[PDB]
């Protein structure tokens, strides 16, 4: 039955290897009974430390934002101009210089159960964002399911948002305010949406949200789910598994955390919500849910720019070897730097 | 010649062996669809070629 020739036709071979490797490894980590092999997961994941030394124009450092839960976030900044020596542990929080300095609060993907801020795929993505958008990036190492299910991820994002917004050294000179943009791929995009909702209800002004192949769902089986099931790295079976691991016991996929436009979700009509850049991979099996999300925002009168990449698959933004990556990075920069 | 785009992501794969690694991934999916992980922790996860080869053996 197994035949992966079809998926190889739409992506570069090395990309196919990277995503397929995660696919097979994750098959092992997820157990039929709902448990997760966390020890093996963290052993297999490829990680990297922070580095105060600028590499390719970017340096980074980790910060403990909440001890009770050991919540870490990695800060990525462009190399300091005219620095004669590398940053010491006392030079990491030097005030940003610039009339307007965008700060992207990023949430990695992994369907709520996989990866960390220090996972190589995400450390690389964040470093690329710093260089391509000429901004500061703060990547949240939010807690993962099933051990720390809903609402842990959202709570961690909220804590990180307040931390970022309260950093005097991240204030832009123009208006003495931290210009915050929420961003995330997969489950990270979902977290960004929900953190934004909470921000608008607390007075914290988020300037924009960037969702890459955001993870949303619902009780219904969309046409894209039925037609693309297992064809491009993802199966409905594993989607169901991650939702069950993240959502409260006894809940279904119409819970607002899964379906932001569920009858149970609060209306966004007449609500102060940031402008959004929604990127949808055409070959992502949950494409229909993502398109429905973008339409939901538009229908609620929210500002939304939709990028529907017809032949893109999940993970297209992990390697700079395709036009989806280039096109998207161009729009992200324009989005965060727009007036 | 190693693939530098994968190397930055933590994986060591020779560009000339990319197709072979791709083949092994599929062969492993095949076995999994016909099916442990205790021995997995002993293998080097960065070396995809050998990692997959070792896993293929553990199965079968
Ligand atoms: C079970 C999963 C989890 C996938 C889909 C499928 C196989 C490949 C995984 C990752 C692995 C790498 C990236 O984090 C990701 C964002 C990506 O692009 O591929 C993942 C995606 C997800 O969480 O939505």
């Amino acid at each position: 039955e197994v035949n992966l020739i079809e998926s190889r036709t739409v992506v570069p071979l090395n990309t196919w290897v990277l995503i397929s490797n995660f696919k097979v490894a994750y098959n092992i980590l997820r157990r039929p009974d709902g448990t997760f092999n966390r020890h093996l997961a963290e052993y297999l994941d490829r990680k990297v430390t922070a580095n105060a030394n600028p590499v390719d124009g970017v340096f980074s450092f980790d910060v403990l934002i909440d001890r009770r839960i050991n919540l870490l976030s990695r800060v990525y900044r462009p190399a300091y101009a005219d620095q004669e020596q590398p940053p010491s542990i006392l030079d990491l929080e030097k005030p940003v210089d610039g009339d307007i300095v965008p700060v992207i609060l990023f949430f990695h993907g992994g369907s709520f159960a996989h990866s960390s801020a220090n996972s190589a795929i995400y450390d690389t993505l964040c470093r690329r964002l710093v260089g391509l958008c000429k901004c500061v990036v703060v990547s949240v190492n939010y807690r993962r399911a099933p051990e720390n299910p809903y609402p842990c991820a959202y709570d961690d994002g909220w804590i990180a948002l307040n931390w970022v917004n309260s950093r005097s050294w991240l204030k832009s000179k123009k208006d003495s305010k931290v210009h915050i943009f929420l961003a995330g791929d997969s489950s990270g995009g979902n977290i960004a949406h929900n953190v934004a909702l909470r921000a608008g209800e607390s007075g914290i002004d988020v300037l924009g949200n960037i969702l890459l192949n955001p993870m949303f769902g619902g009780n219904e089986r969309t046409e894209s789910e039925k037609s693309l099931d297992g064809k491009y790295f993802v199966t409905v079976r594993d989607r169901d598994w991650y939702w069950k691991a993240f959502l409260p016991e006894g809940e279904d996929r119409e819970h607002p955390a899964c379906n932001p436009f569920s009858p149970r979700g609060k209306s966004l009509e007449g609500v102060s919500f940031p402008k959004s850049l929604v990127v949808v991979a055409g070959l992502d099996l949950i494409r229909d849910w993502q398109l429905a999300y973008a339409e939901g925002l538009k229908k609620a009168g929210q500002e939304v720019k939709l990028m529907h990449l017809e032949k893109a698959t999940v993970g297209f933004y992990l390697l700079p070897n395709n036009n989806h990556f280039h096109n998207v990075m161009d729009e992200i920069s324009a989005f965060v730097n727009a007036e | 010649g190693m693939d530098e785009l994968l190397a930055v992501l933590g994986y060591k794969v020779r560009s000339s062996e990319m197709a072979d690694v791709a083949q092994k991934l599929e062969q492993l999916e095949v076995m999994m669809s016909n099916v442990l992980a205790t021995e997995t922790v002993h293998y080097n996860p960065a070396e995809l070629y050998t990692w997959l080869d070792s896993m293929l053996t553990d199965l079968n």
